RNA sequence: GCCAGGCUGUCUCCACCCGAGACUCAGUGAAAUUGAACUCGCUGUGAAGAUGCAGUGUACCCGCGGCAAGAUCUGCCGUGGGCGCUGGAGAACUGAGGGGGGCUGCUCCUAGUACGAGAGGACCGGAGUGGACGCAUCACUGGUGUUCGGGUUGUCAUGCCAAUGGCACUGCCCGGUAGCUAAAUGCGGAAGAGAUAAGUGCUGAAAGCAUCUAAGCACGAAACUUGCCCCGAGAUGAGUUCUCCCUGACCCUUUAAGGGUCCUGAAGGAACGUUGAAGACGACGACGUUGAUAGGCCGGGUGUGUAAGCGCAGCGAUGCGUUGAGCUAACCGGUACUAAUGAACCGUGAGGCUUAACCU
RNA sequence: CACAGGUGGUCAGGUAGAGAAUACCAAGGCGCUUGAGAGAACUCGGGUGAAGGAACUAGGCAAAAUGGUGCC
RNA sequence: GUGAAGAGGGAAACAACCCAGACCGCCAGCUAAGGUCCCAAAGUCAUGGUUAAGUGGGAAACGCGGAAGAU
RNA sequence: AGGACCGAACCGACUAAUGUUGAAAAAUUAGCGGAUGACUUGUGGCUGGGGGUGAAAGGCCAAUCAAACCGGGAGAUAGCU
RNA sequence: CCCGGCGAGGGGAGUGAAAAAGAACCUGAAACCGUGUACGUACAAGCAGUGGGAGCACGCUUAGGCGUGUGACUGCGUACC
């Protein structure tokens, strides 16, 4: 779970280091966003030369939750932090091809099918 | 709130309150006897009952034990030696409360809690 | 159709086959034997009066053990009352177990929510009155496991009341 | 009570070793793909032990691509299958919550050599 | 003067815990205001928003806790004492009426389907899955859990070491029993039904055409109401059903819904105790020896973590086997060991008059 | 008013402390004049807490983080 | 002309609208304004006409329409 | 040696809250400032009311001061309640 | 003399014309506080009164419908300066 104004680990290697939460879509009048929902981010750090410049604005998705979600078994996935990784309204596949840390199993979605292959630990 | 939890307020500091208790104890084993407020003592009959019956063992660590929650040389010395023995049959309910009126000071309820045996 | 008076006992979780943990609450199902029955010529409508449980002797009313000895059953715990679906009649004295909840696969639970001290306005609404100790039904539940050589009944989902509350568990009307 | 006892034993198995917290340990997962099962193994270090019945729950952390994740395994949940000790550590501590700040040799513990 | 960063419930959302007030028991106890009050809502008028004027509607009398729309009063929610439903009493409900919300996105098959020259392109609202509200719950995710355990600095005390207890915010922290908790999980915005606007229609002229209508005469919007739950017979129109209890005597008078005396004291309730996941006080639930209602005890479980002592090693810190040991409040199954005694009080002793059908 | 307020100077121990500040004790003085109750909402003084440290507020106003020695 | 300094009855209430100037008492009769379905005292009285919309029981200019009025 | 710094006692109300009933007719809690300088206080005396005092706000002089209390002129005076 | 606490206060006896004169001491009213007596009120809306008014108790001409105590209901009634 991710609120307004959260900082997310980048798990790319857009060189991106610190990104802000700025505005939280999916779902009308909605206070909380989900692993498997869209958030818009910013960028605080950027590499000295590559696509990301600071200061952009775009969405992103979070890959990994400090609170963690739960399974049907009663299971719960919990990570030391929060990870999210950036994402376009056009051209949805990320730059990155590696991404930093495990990923849980409810990446299935249909826009999700190309990012299951990436992160090889699980 | 208020549902399944275990302990009368009698409102005060938590360290005042034990020590309280502890008075209570000491006194009730010195005496045999107390002529205390019902409110009080339930609760010094719930505290006091665990004391006897961990006395009703001889053992290094039950002395010292007993010794912890007491800090009173003599009235340890007083239990293992009589009471532990007056009382080894039974098991459980080693106290008796018996109401004696209202107190006229504040019409604060009262009355006498006592060992079963008390004498003999 | 008809429901039944159980008793809460307490709630855990089911563990699939596939590998799925599903809340479950438990209700205890004594044989709800039925005492007097309503009609339209008589009473104006089709009711029929279920009891559960044991009362002891010295503490039950002479009035209520006349009425269970016209009834030719033991004195229960309680009575209570379910309007008929205009289908079978029943008698006087048929116990009823949990079988007819074996092939209902959805229930309504209704029981008392646990009490509570006076709330204040944001507590309530989010004016100031008692929480708790009031009728309330939570429909459209399915259950998951029946034993009726048991009387244990687990239904999905949490339902009012704490522990060693009664409940009543009816057909599901909303389908 | 009595009943809500029974429902909860009946459905125990007598499988799973004896884990002290701060140990290291294996667990088998099975995982749905597709339309199949298959096995997963998920090597960590036991944190919290929270054996409420069965809804008997441990924490495992692990270190993965120089990040931390804990996965709470439930005991007697289908979905674990077996779990197995390989290497054995000794902490005097029931809770582990500790070494979330501590990396490299400190977070390393000694063998218990019981 | 300014900038970059770390840093807390200021907030999304607040959740829990420790103390003094807030409520009750025994006593002391003043004020501001005060013409008198048997101190309702709406409509119209009025020196112009009427508790007091005309019309209309509702409301048993009197108390306790707050929300402050105007804390004395009006008003609202919850909950109490008295009273009647006509002999009394205990339960179960029908229900005149009353509380409220009927929100909303994505995907799946339908389906790249009908239609459409092609381009283009659904009705579908059937299934799954989100967002916000309410209700329910603590097994799960955790928070709290100063009443449980352990680490640790200073100081005092137990004659001293060891070992213990108090104080220093719970002395500072690390975990956590039960209860409560949302950030956690279960369900609901029904389906169907009635009346429906527009609109869609069988035969059809007057006025050999035509037309939603003149005659026969049919569907239908997410709009409205039931359907969904909850309170409800103080509904004084005071309801319906079941069961239980009383089956004595005598005297007087102003001779009748009369009065009085001895005996009787039924069912039930209250009175008091254990008390509760019931509670501010009331009230409510279980029990009161014919018992698991509270405490303690046995065993288990959770939590904490290898207690003290013993003997070995290091001349010391300390470790080793005893010892996965000691302790463990609120959890679970038993145990009468302790506390709920025998009782007293109210509540009565066949139930008012008239009418109509029955056996007499 | 036995009020919560002001009233001039002196006597100045031990422990860990740079310290007459800080915490417990020595001799000495006191538990302060309403007590007891289940411990509701709410008010006041505090403690902990998942996603955050400034997204409420005109406002970093309360609170919270560090609080030193020698060197690389 | 009224109130000021005049009551009473009617206009549902109302001080300037209509009748009407209270010496006091009486369980008497007759009238002014206003009424004679009730509330509430009086005709559900008679004759000749308008009304199908509760217009009566709120409305102008204008071609029955105009017409929208106060929790 | 500091209009030197941190920091006790001590002093100032500079700020926030408690109340204009009262505990106080100017007080309480907290924060803040000074804390060897331009400081404070123990005790005694002096500056008297068109006068004293005053870095001028026309501030203060025993419930206040901008003409204090006491007794009198005066049971005053104009309008008005 | 007794109750009361070896108090305060009260109850008897006596003195005292009188103690309905007891040191709170001639005469003792209303505001205010209590008991008893008779009546009305817990389905009933507003300056709380005025006429009608059955009923509820007492004494009267021993009925002859009289007065006192209350006023269910009913027409009217928007305080004083």
């Amino acid at each position: 779970m991710i609120q307004e104004q959260t900082m997310l680990n980048v798990a790319d290697n857009s060189g991106a280091r610190r990104v802000m939460c700025i505005k939280v879509l999916g779902g009308s009048h909605r206070r909380y966003a989900g692993v498997g929902d869209i958030i818009k981010i910013t960028i605080k750090e950027a590499i000295p030369r590559g696509k990301v410049k600071k200061g952009d604005v775009l969405k992103a998705v979070v890959v990994r939750t400090k609170k963690g979600v739960r399974r049907p078994d009663g299971s719960v996935i919990r990570f030391d932090g929060n990870a999210c990784v950036l994402l376009n309204n056009n051209s949805e596949q990320p730059i990155g091809t590696r991404i930093f840390g495990p990923v849980t199993r409810e990446l299935r979605s249909e826009k999700f099918m190309k990012i299951i292959s990436l992160a090889p630990e699980v | 709130m208020r549902h399944r939890k275990s302990g009368r307020q009698l409102n005060r500091n938590s360290s005042h309150r034990q020590a309280m208790f502890r008075n209570m104890a000491g006194s009730l084993v010195r005496h045999e006897i107390i002529k205390t407020t019902l409110p009080k003592a339930k609760e010094l009959r719930r505290v006091v009952e665990p004391l006897i019956t961990l006395a009703k063992t001889d053992s290094v660590a039950n002395r010292r034990l007993a010794f912890a929650r007491t800090r009173d040389n003599e009235i340890v010395a007083k239990l293992f030696n009589e009471l532990g023995p007056r009382f080894a049959s039974r098991a459980g309910g080693y106290t008796r409360i018996l109401k004696c009126g209202f107190r006229a000071g504040d019409n604060a309820p009262m009355a006498y809690i006592e060992l079963v045996d008390r004498s003999e | 159709m008809i429901g039944l008076v159980g008793k809460k006992v307490g709630m855990t979780r089911i563990f699939t086959e596939d590998g799925v943990s599903i809340p479950v609450t438990v209700i205890e199902v004594e044989a709800n034997r039925v005492t007097q029955v309503k009609d339209l010529a008589n009473d104006g409508y089709r009711a029929i009066q279920v009891t559960t449980g044991a009362k002891k002797a010295n503490r039950v009313t002479k009035p209520e053990a006349g009425h269970f000895a016209k009834a030719g059953v033991e004195a229960g715990r309680g009575l209570w009352e379910f309007r008929l679906a205009e289908g079978e009649e029943f008698t006087v004295g048929q116990s009823i177990s949990v079988e007819l909840f074996a092939d209902v696969k959805k229930v309504d639970v209704t029981g008392t929510s646990k009490g509570k001290g006076f709330a204040g306005t944001v507590k309530r609404w989010n004016m100031a009155g008692q929480m708790g100790n009031e009728r309330v039904t939570v429909q459209s539940l399915d259950v998951v496991r029946v034993d009726a050589e048991r009387n244990l009944l687990l239904v999905k989902g949490a339902v009012p009341g704490a522990t060693g509350s009664d409940l009543i568990v009816k057909p599901a009307v909303k389908a | 009570s009595n009943i809500i006892k029974q429902l909860e034993q009946e459905q125990m198995k007598q499988d799973v070793p004896s884990f002290r917290p701060g140990d290291t340990v294996e667990v088998k997962v099975w995982v749905v793909e597709g339309s199949k099962k298959r096995l997963q193994a998920f090597e960590g270090v036991v944190i919290a032990i929270r054996n409420r019945g069965l809804h008997s729950a441990f924490t495992v952390r692990k270190i993965s691509n120089g990040e931390g994740v804990e996965r709470v395994f439930q005991t007697h949940s289908p979905v674990v299958d077996s779990i197995s000790v390989k290497r054995r550590g000794a902490v005097r501590k029931a809770k582990l919550y500790y070494l979330r700040e501590r990396t490299g040799k400190a977070a390393r513990i000694k063998e218990r050599l019981n």
